[PDB]
């Protein structure tokens, strides 16, 4: 039921609305009033989407689908078997969601840890809310925004980007791709630096960090730190979302055309916008 | 107003640290570089020492000949103007040759050839590196982690520019050297594939990279969160089990109800990262060998209406 | 060009695909049994082991060899907490918050807890002292940043607690660890670098009020720490946080 | 039925009674929905074509 | 057995007060199935 | 409905008021919602 | 047969209780959905279509 | 040890299992009636 | 044959049990589930055809 | 060797409980195949 | 042949027993629905032909 | 040799009962296939 | 060829045990996919032509 | 060279009932590749 050195946690206090009613674990879980909250949205959700897949008339997972209202019906609602569900599902899960981070609150109040974590986690709700909410909202219509289906919203980024040519030429998408991408070097280079110096050899002693330092000046030159290599990881994931947010945000209400034409700005800058040669002279 | 840990307020230095001499050859290791109080502000300010060894001077030079043949060409498709260089420069590519020559290797050199001679050298760089972070591991004594994640990697880059065009019996598959030409070599790829969004491959790989993305958010968060009890000093957690690895261990327990170790989240550090390449190889590889169109595949497999 | 299937719709993309659901539940299973090392077997909420163990079994031992002949640690072992805990539950049943008997942030539990470490210092790869004032640090200064030496600290309630005389340094990260604050009873007091707030005219410590740094567990040796003592040290000016909030 | 009351020797009624409301709840708004769902049962549809509101 | 610490007296009498409740929960529950069913009935 | 005071002795109603404001509140705003949502309802064309 | 007690002395009260009455519920309304989706039986449906109140 | 991981005795096991054997019991009249009623309104077999 | 209760002298009562009890029940909602999706053995559908229930 | 810490007797008690589970719910699972059978074959 | 006794000297019988029983489960599901998948061998479409079912 | 610490005795007698549970399972699935060949062989 | 138990001197026996038993079952169903992809050798469909299966 | 730890003589047994489980599973494999090849060989 607990973890052998769990109990001299387990403290009353933190809590950030009620702070009885509301102040207990259920198994490891701790529930807050954002545990209530939170628990209550996720169900309500989760069985709107199975009735949404009794309605559709299918019983496969992959194919069930809560697609939002179609354009005509603006930003309003919508019946049940149309376009309603999907907004009821929608405002739960972003109840679901935020509720979530505020009970991740609660928990480092009571651990007395720093907030790093709800933070990252609203940095992620932030990227849902631009695809679902604030971008539909800038463009008149929840049915932009994408249906709630494993194999259907892959259509949603299908048709939405290449609306704007290859989505590729977005910059902002260039730099978030560039985060993530180097989000997931960092990572499996954290995880193989620590394990290795976890796990030595054969019967070898455990290595020290300044044997990881070592092995990556060895390898690179340079070596930013066991703080530095986890401030690193948070802020590539961070600045990833963040650029994903930013790049969706100014698609299709700061730019309606291909985007790869957006890059002319640089190949007719006036000094060399006339050049015969190369690719676009 | 609190301090958030995310740049040392700080700084303080001592005398350069040269590191530990396992087995490590002190002559083919440099001096120490500079050190940078704008890299200080986030990690370590100091720059070096750097390992040159065999594998290094080979990896360094094979990837300098690649560099360089891709620039060369460059140049040349600018007409030697540097002007045309400097505005062309994302929109150059050095292609692979054409599809009537297959595999062979007697394309000319502006229609494929020049690009078979920089896969060459592209090819040794990338595996003297990968020799190069065993061979590192190994001198100082520690487990070849890095090794295999890093082969998971070359497992993605060996499938798309030497595997799978040898499988599909064309050099013309494989990715050209160009920083706009191989974004519309992955678009293109894409749409003579049917749309890979309906990969199961794709889709496990982007799971991963969404996860690696998340995993890395948490963890680092995580341990910024405990750095006040040198919670990123993780080798001693391990070693010896501080309030640090307990409260991060109880954090994530009360939130998810289940819980890594200061260890073991390292296993799914690198498993969640790993797995990113090692799907999107085996997607890539199955993609034209096996399956031709994956939204048909999709709809006989579920995953889309018929 | 492959695609013939074998029956159904089965080809090896399909082969392929369930062979990866195979891996990935295997991994997963190594995965969470490998993160169990520490923690288990759970325990009732009176110490005694728990009748619910779960689903995942607990993984064979492994023993990591600590290296300055610190000695062995073989993981899953077994665990006790060698402290005195000082805590009464508030329920009968479980799931349920345990009340602190008497000073919380004194005796060391909830968000002021420490963990019964080893009372040595931490060694880096030479075997010296990790950890140790920039006085006894050789060559060992401030690069960067406003160098905090005699600025006044300033609790949570807003008044001065005493004056930094000297930085504690891990050696071979070149990084500040802690603050070494002597008060105004001519003692001295650790403070861990990530709780003070470093300003133009003051170091600010939002976790403790001013009638706390007295509190602070103290140092046997003046020119070393133990991972006991820093982690105790740490402990307290975290549980700070939620235990000095009715001074402010 | 007798003896059903030793369900609170087993249960505190404080965890109990929030589970209880959040299901009752729960189940209340799913019934809801579901007959606002089907055209056969919603009861605002059928007063608007009653009532030739449309 | 003797999990919530509460006694048996306290158990009976609060099973009875709880049971009270649901017995009001469910009479109104079958006022309004009745009022249904004679408005719109389901079979 | 004579015994139900005993849930006094259960909850503290310091508390428990401001967690039914917050139920009664959302399900009047739901309820509000759910009017607009359909059109023979929807009081703010 | 008789001793089907001794499963209590194997698994605790309170873990199974909650379990079971989780997996009871989930499993009732996944059947009553499963109905729902079937024209033959939903009966709404069917008395939608009984009383002609299409 | 199968001498109780829940630390329950013999005739507390007794007890508690012969008050969820009469809950299960009344729990599966109840269906049997559901049961029958539907069959009789309109069978599947 | 019936010296099989050896076996409890090797796994661990409650894993084995709440493992069966999961084993069980994907696999009889696995077979009802291939039956549900059998024309010719779906009950419901075949209820349905004897009854002109459509 | 003995993992699981049962002894000899505890572990034929406790194969004796599980064994006539067993039984009941193989017998109960005879009786819903032969009905379906008779009802519906499948040989 | 006789001596095959001392798998057990070297394999724990828990890992053994729990690998075995995992893979004897898919190796008959992965059979079962490749004779389901094969109408040759459909014995539930076999029996649907057989007595005209549909 | 001694990589599971189970001695001469105990191992005999686990390697007996397993036999026993794989000749089991063996005979079943004989019966099994023998049928299956009668009914719709494959060969 | 006599003194090849001497393998066992360097190569630990649970190792090559797991990942030879491992190497032939993908072995084997490698195959067997093998002659079922090729319709000379689908042992199912040769069956179902030689008895007028379909 | 202690690389396993063993005895020189555990080998030996343990590589002749190893062998015993290779020439009765190799024997098994050309009874099937034998039975196979005369329902219709390869060649
Ligand atoms: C393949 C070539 C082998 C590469 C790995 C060799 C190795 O064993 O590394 C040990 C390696 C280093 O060991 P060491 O430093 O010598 O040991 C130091 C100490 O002894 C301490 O070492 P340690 O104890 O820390 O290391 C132990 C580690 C080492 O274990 C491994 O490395 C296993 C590697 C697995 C590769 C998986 C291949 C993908 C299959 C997907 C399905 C195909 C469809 O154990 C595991 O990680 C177990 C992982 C789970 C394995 C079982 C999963 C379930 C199996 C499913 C069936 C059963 C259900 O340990 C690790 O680093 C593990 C993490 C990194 C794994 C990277 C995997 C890379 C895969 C190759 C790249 C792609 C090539 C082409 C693949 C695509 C073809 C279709
Ligand atoms: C229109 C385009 C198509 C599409 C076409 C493709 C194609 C084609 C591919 C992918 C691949 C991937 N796609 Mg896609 N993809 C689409 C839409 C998406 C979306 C989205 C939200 O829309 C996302 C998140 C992704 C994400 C992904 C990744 C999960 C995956 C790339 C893994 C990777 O990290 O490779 C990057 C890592 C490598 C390539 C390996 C690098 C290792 C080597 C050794 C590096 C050496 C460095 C070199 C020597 C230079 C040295 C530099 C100096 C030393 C500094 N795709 C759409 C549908 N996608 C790849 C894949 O995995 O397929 C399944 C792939 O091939
Ligand atoms: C910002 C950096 C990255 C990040 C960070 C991050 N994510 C986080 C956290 C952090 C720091 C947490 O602390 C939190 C957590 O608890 O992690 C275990 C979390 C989390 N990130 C998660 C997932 C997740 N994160 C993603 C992305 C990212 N997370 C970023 C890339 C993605 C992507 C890219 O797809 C996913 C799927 C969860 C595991 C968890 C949050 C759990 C949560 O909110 O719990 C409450 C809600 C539920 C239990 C479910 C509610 C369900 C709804 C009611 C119905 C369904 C609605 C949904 C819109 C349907 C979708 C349909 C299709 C689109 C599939
Ligand atoms: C698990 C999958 C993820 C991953 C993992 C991964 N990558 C890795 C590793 C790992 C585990 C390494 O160990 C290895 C490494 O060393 O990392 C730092 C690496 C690596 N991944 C790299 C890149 C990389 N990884 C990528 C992706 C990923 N890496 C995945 C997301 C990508 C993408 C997304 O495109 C890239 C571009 C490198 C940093 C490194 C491999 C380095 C290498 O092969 O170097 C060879 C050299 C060249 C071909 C280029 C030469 C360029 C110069 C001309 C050389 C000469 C310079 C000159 C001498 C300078 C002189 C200076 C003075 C004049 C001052
Ligand atoms: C690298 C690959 C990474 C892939 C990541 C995505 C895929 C999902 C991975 C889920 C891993 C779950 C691991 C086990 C967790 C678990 O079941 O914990 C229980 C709670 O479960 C839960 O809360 C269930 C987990 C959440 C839902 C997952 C769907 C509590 O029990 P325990 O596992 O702590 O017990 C251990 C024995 N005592
Ligand atoms: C998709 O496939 C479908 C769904 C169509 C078909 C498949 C159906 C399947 C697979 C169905 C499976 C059904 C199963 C396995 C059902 C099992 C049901 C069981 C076991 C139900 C048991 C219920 C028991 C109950 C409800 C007992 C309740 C007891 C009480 C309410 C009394 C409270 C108990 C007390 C007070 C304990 C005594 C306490 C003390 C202190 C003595
Ligand atoms: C896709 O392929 C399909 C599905 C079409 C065909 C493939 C089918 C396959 C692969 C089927 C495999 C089926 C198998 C292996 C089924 C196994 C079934 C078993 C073993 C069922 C066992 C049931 C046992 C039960 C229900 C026992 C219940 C026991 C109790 C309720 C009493 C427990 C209480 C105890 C033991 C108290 C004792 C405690 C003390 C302290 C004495
Ligand atoms: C795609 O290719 C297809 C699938 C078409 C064809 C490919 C087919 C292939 C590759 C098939 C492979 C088949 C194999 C290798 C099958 C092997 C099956 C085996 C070895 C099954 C063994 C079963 C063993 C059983 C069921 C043993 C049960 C034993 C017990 C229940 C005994 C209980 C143990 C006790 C009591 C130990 C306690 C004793 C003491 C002293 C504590
Ligand atoms: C893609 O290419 C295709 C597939 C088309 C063609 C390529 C084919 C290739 C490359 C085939 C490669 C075949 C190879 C290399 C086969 C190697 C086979 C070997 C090494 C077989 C050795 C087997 C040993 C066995 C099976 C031992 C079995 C033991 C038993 C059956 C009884 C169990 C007893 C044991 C394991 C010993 C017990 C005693 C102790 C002390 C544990
Ligand atoms: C002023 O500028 C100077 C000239 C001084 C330097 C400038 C250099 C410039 C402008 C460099 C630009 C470099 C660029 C744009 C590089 C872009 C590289 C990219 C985006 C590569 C992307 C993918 C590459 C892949 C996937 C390569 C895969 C290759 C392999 C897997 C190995 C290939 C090996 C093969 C095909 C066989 C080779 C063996 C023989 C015997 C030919
Ligand atoms: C690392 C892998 C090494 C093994 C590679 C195996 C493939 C060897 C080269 C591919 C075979 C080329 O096969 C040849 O292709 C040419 C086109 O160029 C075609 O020529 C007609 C035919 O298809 C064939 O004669
Ligand atoms: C999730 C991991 C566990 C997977 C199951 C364990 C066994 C692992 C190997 C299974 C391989 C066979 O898996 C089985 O293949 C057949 C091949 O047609 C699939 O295909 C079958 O169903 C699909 C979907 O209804 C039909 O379109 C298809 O005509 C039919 O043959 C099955 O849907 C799949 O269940
Ligand atoms: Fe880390």
């Amino acid at each position: 039921a607990l973890l052998s050195f769990e109990r001299k946690y387990r403290v009353p206090g933190g809590t950030l609305v009620g702070g009885n009613l509301f102040d207990f674990w259920v198994g490891p879980f701790y529930v807050g009033f954002f545990g209530v909250a939170t628990f209550f949205f996720a169900a309500l959700g989760i069985i709107l989407i199975a009735w949404s897949a009794v309605l559709q008339g299918t019983w496969n997972p992959q194919l069930i689908s809560v697609y939002p209202p179609a354009l005509e019906y603006g930003l309003g609602g919508a019946p049940l078997a149309k376009g309603g569900l999907w907004q009821i599902i929608t405002i739960c899960a972003t109840g679901a969601f935020v509720s979530w981070a505020l009970r991740e609150v609660e928990i480092c109040r009571k651990l007395g840890i720093g907030y790093h974590i709800p933070f990252a986690f609203a940095f992620a709700i932030l990227a849902y809310l631009t695809l679902v909410l604030f971008r539909p909202v800038m463009m008149g219509a929840w049915g932009y925004a994408f249906p709630y289906g494993i194999w259907t919203h892959l259509d949603w980024v299908s048709n939405t980007g290449y609306t704007y040519g290859n989505f590729h030429y977005n910059p902002a998408h260039m730099i978030a791709i560039t985060f993530f991408f180097t989000n997931a070097l960092a990572l499996a280079l954290h995880g193989a630096l620590v394990l290795s110096a976890a796990n030595p050899e054969k019967g070898k002693e455990m290595r020290t960090p300044d044997h990881e330092d070592t092995f990556f000046r060895d390898l690179v030159g340079y070596s930013i730190g066991t703080l530095g290599i986890h401030r690193l990881g948070l802020l590539l994931s961070l600045s990833a979302v963040f650029f994903s947010a930013l790049c969706m945000i100014i698609t299709g209400t700061i730019w309606f055309d291909q985007w790869v034409d957006w890059w002319q700005w640089w190949v007719k800058l006036p000094w060399w916008a006339n050049i015969p040669g190369g690719i676009n002279g | 107003a609190e301090y958030q840990n995310i740049f040392t307020q700080v700084q303080v230095r001592g005398p350069a640290d040269l590191g530990m001499t396992e087995d490590v050859n002190l002559a083919n290791r440099s001096g120490v570089g500079p050190f940078s109080t704008l890299l200080g502000w986030f990690g370590n300010a100091q720059l070096g020492p750097i390992y040159l060894g065999s594998l290094g001077v080979l990896s360094l030079f094979s990837g300098l000949m690649w560099f360089f043949t891709i620039g060369i060409w460059f140049w040349y498709q600018a007409g030697w103007n540097p002007a045309v260089f400097l505005r062309d420069l994302f929109f150059f590519s050095l292609e692979p040759p054409a599809p009537e020559y297959g595999l062979s290797f007697a394309a000319p050199l502006k229609e494929g050839g020049l690009w078979l001679i920089a896969s060459f050298f592209m090819f040794v760089a990338v595996w003297s590196w990968w020799g190069r972070t065993y061979l590192r591991a190994q001198a100082l004594g520690m487990g070849k982690h890095t090794a295999w994640a890093f082969l998971s990697a070359i497992w993605l880059w060996m499938v798309l520019g030497f595997i799978r065009p040898i499988l599909m019996g064309s050099w013309s598959e494989a990715v050209p050297y160009g920083i706009f030409s191989h974004l519309d070599w992955t678009n293109n790829f894409s749409l003579v594939h049917g749309n890979l969004f309906y990969n199961p491959f794709h889709g496990l790989s982007i799971a991963f990279l969404y996860g690696s993305a998340l995993l890395f958010a948490m963890h680092g968060a995580t341990i910024l969160a405990v750095s006040r009890f040198g919670g990123e000093r993780e080798l001693e957690q391990i070693a010896d089990r501080g309030t640090a690895a307990e409260r991060a261990a109880l954090f994530w327990r009360w939130t998810m109800g289940f819980n890594a170790t200061m260890e073991g989240i390292h296993r799914w550090a690198i498993w969640m990262a790993v797995l990113v390449t090692l799907t999107g190889g085996i997607g890539i590889l199955l993609s034209g060998t096996v399956v031709d169109n994956w939204y048909v595949w999709g709809q006989n497999h579920g995953m889309a209406p018929l | 060009m492959v695609g013939v299937t074998a029956f159904g719709n089965f080809d090896l993309a399909s082969l392929a695909i369930y062979s990866f659901w195979i891996f990935l539940a295997g991994l997963i299973y190594y995965l969470q049994t490998e993160n169990m090392r520490e923690g288990y077997p759970l325990e009732n909420e009176d110490g005694t082991p728990a009748a619910n163990q779960g689903p995942f079994p607990l993984p064979k031992p492994k023993t990591f060899i600590l290296p300055h002949g610190r000695g062995t640690l073989t993981v899953p072992g077994p665990e006790s907490e060698d402290r005195p805990i000082a805590l009464a539950r508030t329920a009968v049943s479980e799931g349920f918050p345990h009340a602190p008997t008497g000073d919380p942030m004194k005796d060391g539990v909830g968000p002021a807890s420490w963990v019964a470490r080893r009372d040595l210092p931490e060694l880096d790869g030479h075997g010296h002292n990790k950890i140790k004032p920039m006085k006894a640090a050789a060559g060992f200064y401030v690069s960067a940043g406003k160098n905090p030496i005699g600025l006044p600290v300033r609790g949570c309630d807003l008044e001065i607690a005493g004056k930094v005389v000297d930085i504690w340094v891990d050696i071979p990260e070149q990084m500040a660890r802690f603050l070494e604050v002597e008060l105004k009873d001519g003692s001295t007091r650790l403070l861990p670098m990530q709780m003070v707030k470093v300003q133009s005219n003051r170091v600010h410590v939002n976790a403790l009020s001013s009638d706390l740094f007295a509190g602070i567990p103290t140092i046997k040796s003046p020119t070393e720490v133990t991972l006991l003592e820093e982690d105790k040290i740490c402990g307290y000016v975290a549980g700070g946080l939620m235990y000095a909030a009715p001074k402010r | 039925m007798s003896k059903f009351y030793k369900i609170w020797m087993i249960f505190d009624p404080r965890r109990v009674f929030v589970a209880q409301g959040v299901f009752l709840f729960l189940l209340a708004v799913m019934i809801h929905l579901i007959l606002l769902s089907t055209p056969s049962y919603n009861w605002l549809e059928i007063s608007a074509a009653k009532y030739n509101r449309v | 057995l003797g999990y919530t610490g509460l006694t048996d007296e306290q158990a009976q009498e609060l099973h009875s007060v709880y049971m009270s409740g649901l017995w009001l929960f469910s009479a109104v529950a079958i006022v309004a199935h009745l009022a249904v069913y004679i408005w719109r009935p389901w079979f």
